[PDB]
């Protein structure tokens, strides 16, 4: 499709709307140009959700609880309110960790305070207080509690902060309290941010005053990988292999301790931006550890950061670096091999949250597949600069896509594949187009790192190249 | 590493020796994790009744709750109705978390809209969320009515649904004609089944209220009936079919089965079957109104029996033997059509199926939870079988339906070790499948980290889950099944005897040490 | 010794101590056994290349066959008749057998008798043992047809059953218009689906050669089904109600789901519903003849084409989507009845769940055995799938029919590690499962020896047997499932989907070990 | 019911047959009187089946192979002949045993020579020997060969006698050719007799000249157990507690070893009359060893059996004998106490094949139960002559009952409970009749000794009682 083609599908799908809306969708939609950058010239992000239009977001309490603070995996987090936001979110995300559930890790368990109209009325504090000692009695080895705020918290006047202090006091443990409220902001991504904020203030200052962790020059945190079916894990382990020392992942399989030690790092890894450039550049500020962004999504994006990080250290780890890629070369090589002629062509439409809608591109195109169009839930004009010169010229951007929008979108268009979430899923697979989700891994992965690459290609072919998807015309009509 | 030709994933991937290398140095040198033994004697407390006394003296902590939210029910029901869309007035993380649980258990497409209420609105209340809501919902998706539910940020700010809907329509945001019928579900009371009801009464109200003096009881000679929050589409398709082979006129007020189940065939369809406006008006002038789920359609009672005079019938819901039996025999009273040839046959195979599988399902003990009709109609198929429930679990049940499940266990020999619970949770369960072992639970999904932890403590203190319930979501298409009727009774009776066969076969499977029970024939 | 409150029987009874001791006593006293240690090395040895290709090189011994013997298909297609008796002429052991052997699969009663002939006939011939037989089952279980087979020793002596039935008739045993159709069944040829055939075959000319004169082809309007041997009553009811949905008259010509399924009400009765004689008078007069399984019903159909004159249309087994879509466009064509939206729905219902449920399926790795049209329908349908069926093992199917599978895996890439094997039995199977490890096996309730032996050699060798053919003995109502058709499909779809989910759950429950991966939702 | 109404029910119910049938069925029917020693004045048994009746008889062949010879648990049993037998008869008879099947055990397995057309026109005895030969390449721990012949093999002349002393020479194998095809006989019973002269000819001399064996005082056999759920195991144990060593089990578990070691005992105690009497009879012609009946089903039974079995040893077994019963009266008393209640007064019919519809009467009046008709398949007049003085009064008594009598009775006497097979099963449930098998123990047991007896209440009470009998009848009829 051309630029006045796509400008014509935008403004075909936005005559259903009224006005209001129409032209705040317009300020959401563009055709991406890779010269521009600066993407406040061609899109709006970070906005509220119109009402009524199916947005696919979610909420302050899923950006904080659901996704920073839950993985921790040996710290017991509260869902503070009514038993809904708890029971919805127990165990959807799977960020993977080790441990022994119910004893020394909590991480797919729901606790909750279960808010009944008493509590609406009253308050909900002293219910806290005595909630957080039934825990101490019923998981004596836990290291840790956080309260994560639902809706009604912060409207009835209760004071959680007071009830942590006083209680963190009595019974010398770190008690956090989250103000994550999902009125809060307009998406989960203020929740990243409320979340950030808490880990600054009530954990991460606690061994300020501690020398014994003895420091080596080549320590690092990998800061914003949930791990979610284990790419945490077989992102650590090529970073170890170069010869760097992980004191810390921030939060997939994470424990208290290692966010405690990771003051002591000389490196803070980035991989999810938007949700933890906020503590990386609080770690910058105070500590003086510098941050970088890197990208292990595919071969190319793999190697290219392995050397970006190595440039940071020494020759010797530089060594290993090309050790590293050598040593994976004919892996991934075997995989290109075997799935590139298989997907060569195909086109893919993405629609995920804050980060992967650009950092799986070159995956994708280490397969030799084009991403047509692509999107965010709940970006900012930062995510999207650094999408623009990730996305082939003409392409479709979309922020904040409504149902609506997105259906009409792929109709028009006709990707081969669609990556996006489980509301989405359905959709398109009735439309008869492949669908792989791209928060879950479609309950497969890891996808991070070459050993995740093998698997993300054994999915997308088995998926866009399944015999299904020839059947769904009756032979008599 | 990979091998191209045989690839892992995350299992078994990260068995592999370099990955367990890495994960041990992870944890020696940055997670100060207990040792061990300090875990293994934390476990095994866990197991204990001094920890089990512990833990029901719980006040203010729940863990792993066996319920939801209201509006989760106020969305099913309002599905269930054509071309509807369910509109939860509030915070938009709400309606990500409904549409992403009802997806999950149904793998089907779920629509919902919010009006995306956000801080601001606690100065003067969401009203213009409404207004614009409600315009955008209806140009946008085209349904014919938008029913609306209420997330508890609203709740709490004290928003008056049925003020801002009249004055969407007063301001010219909706047409006044256009159906908005509309319940206030607080999360913070009851359950989800609770605002099933609160919209069910919602939307029979909306249809109704204004227009009884034309309505005569029996005119349209059909019986309504209400089937309250039901996840399995068997269960909708069973009460059809059933009415349908006895001639029985009747509608059927809250429908998703269609669109909870559109076929794969090139396009999406929103919107699919349900219940008409027609029906809704209609349903006065029907002969009575039968409640399939009595326990969480009080509201929805008062209503019937107040507004339009209907002599609800006191039926149980229609599970196992004697109450499938009891329901047609108030159907045939009501209706005046006999119980044909096609369900007395349906109901003696059923009975041979019994005769057939009782040897295996004799005294074996479960532990059970759900939702209370669910729950009581187990508990009373069970009794049938002759089995004995032992634990019996409901998180949202209440005290007169705990009284009433007392009832009907004091009416059986094979209730004499039973008990039943209110206000637990899943990890007091846990304590009684320690503490109490039982040859199987009988739940959802939330149920197989008891399983897990069962296992932990030994396999032969395991307790096997049989999924049956809600929500099911590490299997695939039991949202297909039956629990109602006799077509439901013999699809648990299946299931229960092969869970017990299963499990005898896995315990008779060592070569030279158990298997010399390992039978051909059972 | 016993505790009352909770007896022990076999498992685990003799697991006790003194129990223990006991066998471990008479072992070492009397049994001269060969030392554990030699039992483990012959085991390993069993599982090799080597013992594999010299247990594919054996010509006289077969171990563990997949396959039964003419009569016992000869009497299921007799009891597919209305107040129809089988009857086998020669020896009672075998009807014993057949009766015990179906009792067990349907767990109903299974009437068929014997005319008891012993070493005497030998000298004279069973004719005799025929006169008496036929007048006193006449008398006694009052049947309107008797439909006979025989056993091998009536065979081997060579007994005519033709000049023995009119001979009956003759001398006044039972009347002459009493119909008492006939087959001949050597249990030395082919195996229990060639009896099926030569019954039906037999029945099928008792009621039309001599009177061909007057029929029309396509005069009665109807299609009519023949089942073949067929153990699922699923499977009669699917194709009966599709063939409903679509308005196609039909005649289902050997029709037992009725007499496999009588209601326990307080009466046995021993004949129920079942093919009429008049349907089989008339079957010359449809517009054609449709055989559900035609690798088995080479005989019939050369009978239905050459004396009815219909042109039986060159359809396989309606298993899988491309199958059932083949069948219901054939029926189309020859009724002129168009498909109609029910079935189109049932169709895109399937394919949803195909999408829903394919990337658990992709790639996995069966072996499976059966009759040869189940096999060839469950191979299509798993390479429909994206699954590898790379063990394919028919102990009774033919050369011609081996070649019609190759071609069916050639057209998948799905196909390409299968193997066809004919001849072979499950000792065989056992072989291939050890040196060439699937995922999962297909098969009836003999395979539950081989999923026996796969665990003692090791847990990550295990092979979970699926329960889906013919017996199935060790779970209870399974044969009231379906196979055919797009509801068929969608049962199997499921048994496959949830059987790896159920597997990948016992590989992932062990806590801190592999409960990584126990994921919530799948 | 009075004898005159029993006599009455007997002549209504033979109406139904043809005068030749109705003849002979008269005589195989009557009505007991426990007065009679010689049951050859009131029933005729062990005749050929009248045609066409539907006898639940079976044939030579399972008399053979399915119950004395499949057993032995270290031989490998050919079914030879056509597929057909060797598959119906493939582990449907419990008779349970200690191995490691395919491997040293071979119990549950079918081997055939699955005789085709060209193995009929010109025999099967080339095949039989290459069978052989196969067998002992891929089963090499197999301890000896049973050819088990079916109908066929006699009929076209085949001599498996000459192929096993030939191939039995070569191989230094026990290879024991077994007469027993179907069409010989009139039912099961000719079977046993095929078989006990077959372990005679062919097995039981080979440690005549042997002296090795350590012989003591206490040596017994348990002669016709073939330990069905365990049933041998279960007796077994009473037995060595009284301080008997059971040197061998016929055939249950049993090994060839211990048929070879039994012509060395001192006592060989019959279960199953019907089955092995033979070689009962043959061990005391031959080796001077007594034997006498014993019964095992029940308190009363076991004691009076332990009693009288321990009576032939000296005064230190029957001490231990008093200790054993002493030892076991709190369990079985507490069986009684809490099952008798429960069944006292209900009425039972039988109709098993050579043994139990007789030795089980005692069982049951031990929790109050009455057997009110009993009868058998196959037995013969010995076996009546011991079960009239068993039987009450005026009960009824069936000898190869047909399908159609057996209903018949049923319905006019309507028991409480019936005990009969497989073929029997289903028809008296949906009567509304509790129905037990009492060949299989219904998938239960075992029923033998004192550990039995709690097994055998528990199953009767849990039918008899069930909650599902109430439920026959729907409520709207
Ligand atoms: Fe959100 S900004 Fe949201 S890289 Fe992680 S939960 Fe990215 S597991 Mo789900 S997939 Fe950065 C997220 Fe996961 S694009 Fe998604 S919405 S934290
Ligand atoms: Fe026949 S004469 Fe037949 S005590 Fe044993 S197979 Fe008795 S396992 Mo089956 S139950 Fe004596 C028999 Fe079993 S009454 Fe039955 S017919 S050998
Ligand atoms: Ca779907
Ligand atoms: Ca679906
Ligand atoms: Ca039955
Ligand atoms: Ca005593
Ligand atoms: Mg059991
Ligand atoms: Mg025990
Ligand atoms: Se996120
Ligand atoms: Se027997």
């Amino acid at each position: 499709m051309s630029r006045e083609e796509v400008e014509s599908l935008i403004q075909e799908v936005l005559e259903v709307y009224p006005e209001k809306a129409r032209k705040d969708r317009n300020k959401h939609l563009a055709v991406n140009d890779p010269a521009v950058t600066q993407s406040k010239k061609c899109i709006i992000s970070n906005k509220k959700s119109q009402p009524g239009l199916m947005t696919i977001r979610g909420c302050a309490y899923a950006g904080s609880k659901g996704v920073v603070w839950g993985p921790i995996k040996d710290m017991i987090h509260i869902s503070h309110g009514p038993v809904g936001c708890g029971q919805y979110s127990r165990a959807g995300r799977r960020n993977y960790y080790i441990g022994t559930t119910g004893v020394n890790a909590f991480v797919t368990m729901n606790f909750t305070s279960d808010f009944q109209e008493k509590d609406i009325v009253f308050g909900g504090d002293k219910k806290l207080a005595k909630l957080i000692d039934e825990v101490e009695t019923l998981f004596p080895l836990n290291k840790g509690i956080s309260v994560q705020s639902e809706c009604p918290i912060g409207l009835i006047g209760d004071d959680i902060e007071s009830v942590s202090k006083v209680k963190g006091a009595e019974l010398s443990k770190t008690i956090v309290p989250v103000r994550c409220e999902g009125f809060r902001g307009v998406s989960q991504s203020l929740g990243h941010h409320i979340a950030n904020d808490a880990v600054r203030d009530w954990v991460l200052g606690k061994r300020d005053e501690d020398t014994t962790f003895a420091s080596t020059p080549y320590d690092v945190a990998i800061i914003g990988d949930y791990n979610i079916g284990g790419d945490a894990w077989s992102s650590r382990i090529l970073l170890e292999e170069m010869g760097l020392r992980c004191v810390a992942q921030w939060s997939g399989d994470g424990s208290i301790s290692e966010i405690e030690l990771t003051p002591k790092v000389k490196l803070n890894l980035v991989h999810c931006y938007r949700s933890m450039n906020y503590i990386s550049r609080h770690m910058e500020e105070k500590y003086g550890i510098p941050w970088m962004e890197y990208n292990f999504f595919g071969p190319t994006k793999t190697i290219e950061s392995l050397r970006a990080i190595a440039a940071k250290f020494d020759e010797s780890i530089q060594k290993k670096c090309e050790e590293v890629i050598a040593k994976y070369k004919p892996e991934w090589e075997a995989v290109v091999a075997k799935y590139r002629p298989r997907l060569e062509g195909k086109r893919v439409m993405l629609y995920i949250g804050g980060l992967r809608p650009r950092h799986v591109i070159g995956a994708y195109e280490d397969l030799g597949m084009e991403v047509v169009g692509t999107g965010y839930e709940f970006a900012h004009n930062d995510d999207y600069d650094r999408t623009m010169k990730e996305m082939g010229d003409s392409t479709l951007l979309y922020d904040d896509v409504t149902g609506y929008e997105f259906e009409e979108f792929v109709k028009r268009i006709k990707p081969d594949l669609i990556g996006s979430g489980i509301k989405e899923k359905f959709i398109f697979q009735k439309m008869g187009i492949p669908f792989r989700e791209m928060h879950s891994w479609d309950y497969s992965g890891p996808y991070h790192g070459f050993d995740g690459f093998a698997i993300f290609a054994r999915d997308m072919d088995m998926t866009l190249n399944n015999p299904c998807w020839k059947k769904l015309q009756a032979p008599w009509e | 590493s990979q091998q191209v030709d045989k690839i892992k994933a995350s299992y078994p991937l990260f068995l592999d020796q370099d990955y367990k290398d890495m994960l041990a140095k992870k944890r020696d040198g940055f997670e100060e994790k207990y040792p061990q033994d300090k875990i293994d004697e934390v476990f095994q407390w866990t197991t204990t009744k001094e920890y089990q006394e512990l833990n029901f003296q719980r006040e203010a902590l729940t863990v792993n709750p066996a319920k939801a939210c209201q509006p989760l029910g106020a969305v099913l029901c309002a599905l269930g109705f054509e071309k509807t869309m369910p509109y939860v007035h509030g915070s938009q993380g709400c309606v990500a978390y409904f549409r992403s649980y009802f997806n999950r258990h149904f793998r089907e497409p779920v629509s919902c809209v919010s009006d995306s209420m956000t801080e601001d609105a606690a100065v003067f209340g969401g009203q213009q969320n409404m207004k614009d809501g409600l315009q955008n919902c209806k140009a946008t998706y085209k349904p014919d009515m938008i029913a609306v539910s209420t997330t508890c940020m609203a709740e709490v700010i004290g928003d008056d649904l049925n003020a801002f809907i009249n004055n969407s329509k007063k301001e010219g945001f909706i047409p006044d004609e256009f159906p908005v019928p509309f319940a206030h579900t607080p999360s913070f009371v009851g359950s989800h089944v609770t605002g099933w009801d609160n919209m069910f009464e919602g939307i029979a109200r909306y249809f109704t209220l204004k227009s009884m003096d034309d309505k005569v009881v029996g005119s349209n000679k059909k019986i309504n009936i209400v089937p309250g929050f039901e996840t399995y589409l068997g269960n909708f398709r069973v009460i059809k079919r059933m009415l349908s082979e006895m001639g029985v006129g009747y509608s059927l007020l809250s429908d998703p089965e269609e669109v909870l189940d559109t076929p794969a065939d090139g396009q999406f369809r929103m919107y699919a079957g349900g219940t008409t406006q027609e029906e809704m008006k209609d349903a006065p002038n029907a002969l009575n109104t039968v409640l399939l789920q009595p326990w969480h359609l009080e509201k929805t009672k008062k209503f019937v029996e107040g507004t339009w005079k209907h002599e609800v019938p006191k039926l149980n819901i229609p599970m196992g033997l004697d109450w499938t039996d009891e329901f047609l025999m108030k159907v045939s009273e009501i209706s005046g059509q006999p119980i044909p040839a096609s369900l007395t046959k349906e109901r003696g195979r059923l009975v041979d199926m019994m005769t057939d599988s009782h040897t295996w399902l004799h005294g074996k003990r479960f532990a059970l939870w759900g939702d209370p009709d669910f729950v009581m109609g187990l508990v009373k198929f069970l009794l049938e079988l002759g089995c004995e429930p032992v634990h019996i679990l409901c998180h949202n049940g209440n005290k007169r339906w705990k009284k009433a499940v007392d009832a009907i266990l004091a009416a059986s020999p094979y209730g004499k070790n039973a008990t039943v619970y209110i206000g637990k949770d899943l990890w007091h369960l846990r304590s009684l499948v320690f503490t109490d072992k039982p040859d199987f639970m009988i739940g959802n999904s939330y149920g197989k980290f008891i399983q897990r932890d069962t296992l932990h403590k030994g396999k032969e203190f395991e307790v096997p889950l049989i999924r049956i319930g809600f929500p099911i979501f590490d299997r695939h298409h039991l949202h297909r099944s039956t629990t109602l009727g006799y077509e439901g009774a013999m699809q648990i009776l299946t299931t229960l005897v092969n869970s017990i066969l299963e499990r005898l076969d896995e315990e008779t499977r060592g070569m030279q040490a158990t298997d010399y029970n390992h039978d051909l024939v059972r």
